[PDB]
């Protein structure tokens, strides 16, 4: 049920947006829908809260044999 | 469980737009959290498609592909172990202790592929000879469908043999040597890429800020972001000084 | 003259999306390349007289960067380009030339931020949220990150058009060559530390095996006194024989499967591995 | 205790001395390792007094103000608390609880103070185009009574009613927000000083030199010293180079 | 023909006392120079005709610096104004020039060394001995920094004065430029360590909360990822954007008042942490 | 008395000081009587001995949120 | 044990071999892992000699002499410690113990020899004069037999009386000071080879790199072959740019 | 004309394995250097005119580097003495010149890898052999560490003789200064980073005893805050006193006279420590 | 005995060397001794295997104050 929400809600807000850059143009009827599905997808994530995963930044291709994690630093 | 034929022709579908991704890398249709969503969705429930797609995730993050080093392809992965899951009746956990095999049957088979183009990328030299800029669409959209197939036929081959654990025996034909080999093979490759386009820059007098790069990155603590902040700093400062270009 | 129409910059942009899709090992993304320039080539020369087949044999030359970074470059060939159909002279080697110094710091900045930061950041939120079940971690990590890509792309071809265009209105003051060997010196940079921190190359020869610290075992290898001397010395040494080989027209392909068949009989026999 | 109108006097003048060097910042008669010794010999005991500067002044070690971002400004804690300790009778320990509020209350008076004094440079603006110089030594001079008075004030004050503990009860009327608020601010505005000084610069062309010290400064253990050294090396090579001044 | 008395040094040197005392957000530390160089205008310019009011006006100035490293800079000004009445021709640029090229070096490197080592160094010496309660430490802490403070001050403004007089006996030499090129970039690169080491963003938004090692409870939050990409990141954009601000003539007593009203309000909105 | 015995102590080492320096004139006053008071705490800090501080170097502004001690490298 | 004349007479050999190859230091016959073993050979048994040379090397690492700076000479140690073990029958250990005492004597011995040779080389500057190179040629052969007697008169003088304790009793004449005092001295001497060098080359418009070498060793993790290619690329960057050169 | 015979270059090789021999605290190596340059000035200046006797004092100057990395530099000089000897002009300060400049680096880098890296591991491998008392040790230790010896000795009189027979060649390019002038820049890097290095001063003077952590007592010194500020600052100021000593004049010789008296006297007094 | 076999072996390989590089000349009669000799070393330190040593890189002069073992970096 509630993926069934979020489906309609991302459509929705994705009909409205192209709608509002309608005067705009066909140029603006993407920037429209794209606005649209970010707020979705923001607002979605804002009510789920934080995570429990690692969050890992500026890693490397560690599958050879490079440092794992942040910098490739960790052996 | 038993697989309609609609389903068949829909896996066979993702699995296609799933191997194209792979080689593409722009709309990330290969990474598992697409393609385990989208083979549940046509499968069945997207609940367990969604939680496996989640939990291989993780595991897939740092499979980049950096310049003829092959990482270990999630997309084969991703979609025959959510197909072994959701069809075959399995864990969660046993499918994916399966992503490991899969990952690297799926590196083997783009190598493969991507050694094969190397005779469209001649077709298209000849082509050139004759200005021909049609035929040169035709030839790069037409190495594409070689990179469909590496993934969609075998994700058709498991979803019509479900009832048989004879997968999990084809995973033994690549023992060990060749799941480790080529992960230390690609810890050498990542060096070809950048020999090629040092070798065409044809700048042999700015050698010295390579070894001086090189050495940076192995006694000191700094970022890529850092590292690149500090080259455009001295090759701003390069040319500011360096005479050939302050001519009186 | 001809000049490239408004509708040829969206034709250049739709092609790019499909930038790899060729890509070989001999010249890596370079058919890519010249497939989302043919919009161009199509106006710039509409005859097949002698200056289409160099113009397309100008563009399957080696080409090989981080996909996303590729929109600006292209944009700058296409300002070169288009001066060069209209009659101002850039050689041949100002063409490629701007293009290798380019393709350089773009790949060595473009990597550890799109496959670096970028993409397992929202990839790390989606699985996260995707460990619940709910399709928010999916639709979060694709919208997330085509919304990245597609905004990097098309402005990065309308930038790079853009400027260079301004590039070329001052033809003779020495831009094209001071930009090239700035690129160059930063793209050098870069490169060189990615060789010392992406390579992993180890040679478990054990030397020595002291006992102590009730069973601490202290094992060193060649590997240990090697990175003792220069940390990443093997690749640097064999980032220097690519080189060498290259040098000799050596085709590339002989070169990668000389490396993969090196990698997989060294850790057959016991003496590449890990 | 009680104070004679002598002992008032007397704490009114050290009182006005801590608050002009709370500003002058040259003689340091506002550390609390003066100001409380003072304020002791004033008062009675010089042991007391001692005692209590010696325990405040690690406190106050890194009270630094550093181009537009103030410190908590030791002056007003340094004197009203050896005030309150030696006259209103209570534990060293009780007084030093008290350092921290009268410290960030003080900051907040020697704030709104420098704010005050942008009046008096505009009328030195003013006196200039008269070529007044002794209007403008009267100007300058004139403007540190009123950071004198911004500590001798509330010094009387207390003194005059420390028979009563609604000192301790006013302190608590700047809540939590403004005390840790200001620091907050301060983290920030060390920045603005700087940035004046490199506008005022209008070099735009050495501005390599200023990422370049701030990348350095952020993945390594260079002090302040070696930092020194390396720019001098810097400033001096890039004159040896920079063929503006190797001209024939 | 007008020149310095000595009995016009010591008067310079006396008035640097009170260096500070009128410093204000707007202009700070400058009412406090064209106060210490009163007794000199008093001679070079003994009439009010026009050359008083812009001598007056260029040394009412913004002037942040270091309290005690600045007789050297009132040392050199007062040689270069030397001259400038003599005659000899220094612009007007060239000493609001060197002044400010003189301010960034000495500001970066004076605070760091006696609001640094020199200060706290002579505080705990003089604490620790009167934490047993004897006047040998507030006496050992004042004497010790007095004589310090007191020798900078007067041996920095006879150095720079005379050294100040050799700078101009060569005009035309081209020193003044080297001189302040050198000072702006010792200056640009110290200022630039200082933004990053001194200052201090926090912005506590949990982004992950993973918990394991039996409880350590791993909270990341947006700082965290900030300073894994580069650390001091959200000083130096404020940097930039004070920059910005400046240079659109706006007032730096706003920029202040908004520095202190986001850093109260945010810390009371609790996305700024401490 | 051991503070007292400080301040005569002070009083007659300035007041030698300046004397010996009177042929020098009035500028060497002044550098005769800080060097007796400097030779005093000098002297008084040797009787003392070591102390029970931390001795701070090289530090920062902490008090905003830096690092605190030597270098702002703590935190 | 007793020791024959031909026993003695080898052992002045092999002590003179060693203490040339102390000053030569070019085939390391000084080292202990040869003399001990040489020693073991020409008294006895070869496996204590070669025991106690491999015991004695592992401590010697690190005994460079580095311009002035006079390391403890382990030829006279290696020497005597292995005469004392084999012929004067002692445990491996307790030799072993007298290596360091050995060793700081054998530094007072070849640093003397070192000032004496001082008039070698005035010797040779009147020499120069008549502009005859044979003489240079016998006077700085000559010079070794010093360094040869330096260690041969002693390793005779103990082989002769090794029926007596009273070596160790000699050993205890230099008592605490000068055995330390020696490597403090040492750790200053250091500097002074390059200072000299430094002082001739005459080249004051480069030392800034001096002090960008000295600092760069203080605050990183730079090896020195890494701040060879640094150098070095510092050295061909300077000379790419530096108008001097690049002049139309 | 006069030239350089095949058996002078093994002379120069044969004579150079006693490279010291005659090693003086006033002039370190220089009578070596002399020594095995006597084969070629017996050829170059076969009779004792007048230039014999400059040839000779002209090598009998100060010239201290690593024994084994002296080659080179002998090849280098026996070229450039041809030359001299057979009319080029080269005069008296580029020979001394180029040999100074060669000095720094040669020694600051033959040091760290000799007695450095190469040395000790063959000297541990042997004497880890010899534990168990096999005559590998020994024979492993001398037979690898001369056949290094003997290679880089005799190669380097090889390839510097006919590499500066090529510098020469084209005398007037400016080709002597600019190796002068790159070698003293990278002999004074690594000469300032091993004064740094392998440096060694402490002053045990207690300052502060604070007691704390159960009894750590974290005693801080004189040294401590030395090194706190800058490391290795006293050796770096007595590098600058020895440098001044001999632009007076001084002899080496009472320099390090003063420096053991120094060191004993300060280790008795106890406050040099170790 | 294996100390006696060890210096055969090094006879009986460097006199094989010695003659392997005879119609060389008497300059690589050297290269081919020292080969011989080289080739018996390395021989012999195989099949002893590895050692119980620390094994040291890039020290210094320890003995005064330095730093010991790898680069002075261990106080
Ligand atoms: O970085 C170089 C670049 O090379 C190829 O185009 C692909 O492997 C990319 O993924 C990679 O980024
Ligand atoms: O450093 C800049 C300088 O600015 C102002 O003058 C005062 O805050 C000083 O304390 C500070 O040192
Ligand atoms: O490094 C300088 C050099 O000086 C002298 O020649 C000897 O002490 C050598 O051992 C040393 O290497």
């Amino acid at each position: 049920d509630p993926n069934t929400q979020l489906l309609n809600d991302l459509g929705n807000n994705m009909a409205w947006g192209a709608a509002l850059g309608a005067p705009g143009g066909l140029g603006s009827a993407a920037l429209g829908a794209a606005g649209g599905a970010l707020q979705t997808v923001g607002q979605g994530l804002i009510d789920h809260g934080p995570v429990n995963v690692p969050i890992p930044v500026l890693i490397g291709p560690s599958w050879n044999g490079s440092g794992s994690g942040y910098n490739s630093a960790t052996s | 469980m038993e697989i309609t034929t609609l389903q068949i022709v829909l896996v066979f579908i993702v699995a296609c737009i799933a191997g194209m991704g792979s080689i593409l890398d722009e709309f990330q249709f290969h990474r598992p959290l697409i393609a385990c969503t989208l083979v549940g969705i046509v499968l069945g429930d997207m609940k367990t498609g969604i939680i496996i797609g989640g939990t291989l995730e993780m595991i897939a993050l740092g499979w980049m592909n950096i310049g003829a080093a092959v990482a270990p392809d999630a997309a084969l992965a991703s979609i025959i172990s959510t197909i072994l899951v959701i069809a075959g009746h399995q864990s969660i956990g046993a499918g994916i202790a399966l992503a490991i095999p899969l990952a690297a049957a799926g590196q083997v088979l783009t190598i493969i592929v991507r050694t094969i183009t190397v005779a469209f990328q001649h077709a298209a030299d000849k082509a050139a000879d004759n200005g021909n800029l049609t035929a040169i669409s035709w030839i790069h959209v037409s190495s594409l469908f070689l990179q469909a197939m590496r993934v969609a036929i075998p994700a058709v081959i498991v979803a019509l043999s479900v009832g048989t654990s004879e997968v999990q025996n084809m995973l033994n034909a690549i023992p060990e040597v060749v799941t480790n080999g080529l992960n230390i093979a690609g810890g050498m490759i990542v060096v070809v890429g950048y020999a090629m386009v040092i070798n065409m820059m044809r700048a042999g007098y700015l050698m010295p800020f390579f070894y001086l790069g090189f050495v940076t990155a192995a006694f000191t603590n700094f970022n890529l972001v850092a590292l690149g902040v500090i080259g455009t700093v001295m090759a701003v400062l390069y040319i500011q000084l360096s005479p050939k270009y302050n001519r009186v | 003259e001809k000049k490239l129409t408004q509708s040829d910059i969206r034709g250049v942009f739709l092609r790019s999306n499909l930038f790899q899709g060729s890509w070989n090992f001999e010249r890596m993304q370079a058919l890519g390349f010249c497939f989302s320039m043919v919009p161009a080539i199509r106006r710039l020369y509409p005859e097949n007289n002698e200056a289409r087949k160099q113009a397309i044999r100008r563009h399957l030359e080696f080409f090989n960067t981080q996909p996303f970074v590729a929109a600006p470059i292209l944009g700058v060939t296409l300002a070169l380009e288009e001066q060069r159909a209209n009659g101002a002279e850039i050689d041949d080697g100002a063409i490629n030339g701007i293009k290798v110094g380019l393709m350089g710091p773009l790949a060595g900045v473009g990597d550890p931020i799109f496959w670096g930061t970028v993409r397992p950041v929202f990839a790390a939120l989606g699985a996260g949220i995707a460990m619940s079940g709910s399709l928010l971690g999916p639709l979060l990590f694709f919208i997330l990150f085509n919304l990245v890509r597609l905004a990097t792309r098309y402005y990065g071809v309308a930038y790079g058009y853009s400027k260079g265009i301004d590039i070329v209105k001052d033809m003779g003051g020495g831009f094209l060559q001071k930009l090239t060997e700035g690129a160059s010196i930063l793209g050098l940079f870069v490169m060189g530390a990615l060789v010392n921190k992406w390579t992993h190359v180890n040679i478990p020869l054990v030397v020595s095996r002291i006992t102590d610290q009730t069973g601490k075992e202290h094992v060193t290898t060649v590997q240990t006194i090697l990175d003792q001397l220069m940390p990443g010395l093997v690749p640097l040494l064999l980032t220097f024989a690519c080189m060498w080989l290259l040098r000799k027209k050596v085709n590339p392909l002989w070169i990668i499967v000389g490396f993969f068949v090196i990698g997989i009989a060294g850790y057959a026999c016991g003496l590449l591995g890990l």
